[PDB]
RNA sequence: ACACGGGUUCAAUAGGUCAGACCUGGAAGCUCAGUAAUGGGUGUAGGGAACUGGUGCUAACCGGCCGAAAACUU
RNA sequence: GGGUGGGGGAGUGAGAAUGCAGGCAUGAGUAGCGACAAGGCAAGUGAGAACCUUGCCCGCCGAAAGACCAAGGGUUCCUGG
RNA sequence: GGGAUGAGCUGUGGGUAGGGGUGAAAGGCCAAUCAAACUCCGUGAUAGCUGGUUCUCCCCGAAAUGCAUUUAGGUGCAGC
RNA sequence: GAAAAGUACCCCGGGAGGGGAGUGAAAGAGUACCUGAAACCGUGUGCCUACAAUCCGUCAGAGCCUCCUUUUCCUCUCCG
RNA sequence: AAGUGUCUAAGGGCGCAUGGUGGAUGCCUUGGCAUCGAGAGCCGAUGAAGGACGUGGGAGGCUGCGAUAUGCCUCGG
């Protein structure tokens, strides 16, 4: 019952890997966005 | 009237309130007689203290030439020193600052026969 | 011995009875320990009362002696050289002298030792 | 119950002046080799020399 | 806490020791009976905290600090 | 790097918005220091040790406070300083 | 204390995603917040409401009344 | 700091740190450092306060302290 | 006898002298915002933009670089 969060880094890279991103039109414009701003990636 | 020696000790992790606690009872006393005293002095944080005095002492003996038998403290500082801050984790998430004091203490002697 | 007054040295009674018993142990097997002085102080009954039977010299007594010291060696060496020395003194078998307190918590220090 | 009000300092003050030490010394304790200085309560340790600096 | 009270070697205040009051209630060993479990003798024993009165053996330290030398009339 | 004077133009005058950023105060040398498993002595390193090291006792869990895998963490393992 | 061979528990793996999901149904759970999650953008949202609005000096000096108001805690015109 | 010329060396101290020397125009520019205010902390010292209540002030207001003119006076007077 | 009667500062207050903490003001700049004019206005299946890993005589990062790796060849400065 005393749960809070479980790391899993496969679930992680399924879930939010951006080779997911690529599935999607809006995806693509996210990992876009981020480099606009200059961050690193998932 | 007292061409004094100067002695000072900065950047120590001793807050200036422990300090001053023990310095009440080195003011107008011999030398010697503090160092005695804070060797005996309960409040175990009297160390430095008695470094810096003794350094005060030996300073004016080999630079000024004085001896120790009739030098007498002076004046003692425990002026606040540099502070800085650490976070302790308390109930509900509440993020407190709290803090490392320091101190500078000056101490000046002189012959008073 | 007297019972204290206030709280048991450590935990309940029964921890003060095995820092009794132990401190008694290498008291007899050194002769100078330097400890706090509560523990001296309550030591002094109970290893008077020891010697007490050692000079008294019994095999009853040496039983009673082992209701308090589970180690032996102690009790050979006590029963062999320290009760025939004190026989020829009445009482007054221990000595405390006052010891500098610890930095680190200020603990009046006491070392006890044996006349001898 | 928290404080009401800061306290004036002149009263803290006064707080912090109720906060001394006591004085105990002993001078005469003649050791082996330089007469050194003691408290009373450690005279006798002194006499027997289970001291150190 | 502090304070109070007692004592600080011309000393019995605390500890210890010897003997008591009171408590517990018949110790261990040895011996005898009982196949054994156990029960008698030695033994109002043995053990023991506070109370009592002796007994100066140890410890109360052969030393420190602060403490008056008095403004004037009828 | 600034004065005096004639002019021009303002991100122009702070005592208050349970204001914001930073530093320090009072509270206060108070509370608190973290399962109701327990520490002790000796010797010794060391300027300095209740808390470290090595011995001897004592204590505690022992279907877990023991011993191995997965996920996770990402060198936290060993040596020397 | 209740269940504890069962409509059970639990891990690994996966899915349903916001006016929608789920629900042995409480309008509770959906990353500590659910009578409609979060982030960004629209957005410097808006409020007849509350709080603030920074140096000085000089002259003069009101009302809290009346009309109407999806209006009476606001505003326009009049009066001072 | 113009330039590291980042304080040789000695002495207390376990070290950090400090003092003495020295470079330097300057350390009152020492790596935590141009200028270095305030809050805040603290020391030395002049003055008031332990029979007395009042937004902790203002106005009267004695006595001391410090600065200072004239002056009795010290005649020591080419001084003070 | 009766009466007058300064002097205490444990520790606070105010003011001076001298220090500390802090780094505000002043002055500056290896840095940015907003504009006029003049260019270019595309890159990329010849593997783009942008990144992981790696490369230096010497630990790590930034800039550059790609098993030929803080560089190679050619014409010039």
């Amino acid at each position: 019952g005393k749960r809070t969060f479980q790391p899993n880094n496969r679930r992680r890279a399924r879930v939010h890997g951006f080779r997911l991103r690529m599935r999607t039109r809006a995806g693509r414009s996210i990992v876009s966005s981020r480099r606009r701003k200059g961050r690193r990636t998932l | 009237e007292y061409p004094s020696a100067v002695a000072k000790a900065r950047f120590v992790r001793v807050s200036p309130r422990k300090a001053r606690r023990v310095i009440d009872l080195v003011r107008g006393r011999s030398v010697s007689d503090a160092l005695d005293i804070l060797r005996w002095a309960p409040q175990a944080a009297s160390g430095p203290v008695a470094k810096v005095i003794a350094s005060a002492a030996a300073n004016a003996q080999n630079n000024g030439g004085l001896d120790p038998a009739t030098l007498v403290v002076a004046t003692v500082y425990a002026d606040q020193g540099p502070t800085a801050k650490r976070i302790r984790p308390r109930a509900q998430g509440r993020a407190f600052r709290i803090r490392r004091r320091t101190s500078h203490i000056t101490v000046v002697v002189e012959s008073r026969p | 011995p007297k019972p204290t007054k206030g709280p048991r040295l450590g935990g309940s009674s029964s921890h003060q009875k095995a820092i009794l018993a132990n401190l008694a142990t290498s008291l007899f097997e050194h002769g100078r320990i330097t400890t706090t002085e509560p523990k001296a102080r309550a030591l002094r009954p109970y290893a008077e009362k020891l010697i007490t039977h050692a000079k008294k010299g019994a095999l009853h007594n040496r039983r009673e002696v082992l209701k308090k010291l589970r180690d032996k060696d102690v009790v050979h060496t006590l029963f062999a050289e320290i009760g025939p020395f004190f026989a020829d003194r009445d009482g007054g078998y221990t000595r405390i002298i006052k010891i500098e307190a610890r930095k680190g918590d200020n603990a009046p220090m006491a070392v006890i030792e044996l006349v001898r | 119950a928290v404080p009401k009000r800061r306290k004036s300092r002149s009263n803290t003050r006064s707080r912090r002046s109720q906060w001394k030490a006591a004085k105990t010394e002993l001078v005469g304790v003649t050791v082996a080799g330089h007469a050194h200085k003691v408290p009373r309560r450690l005279l006798k340790a002194a006499r027997l020399g289970l001291i150190d600096f």
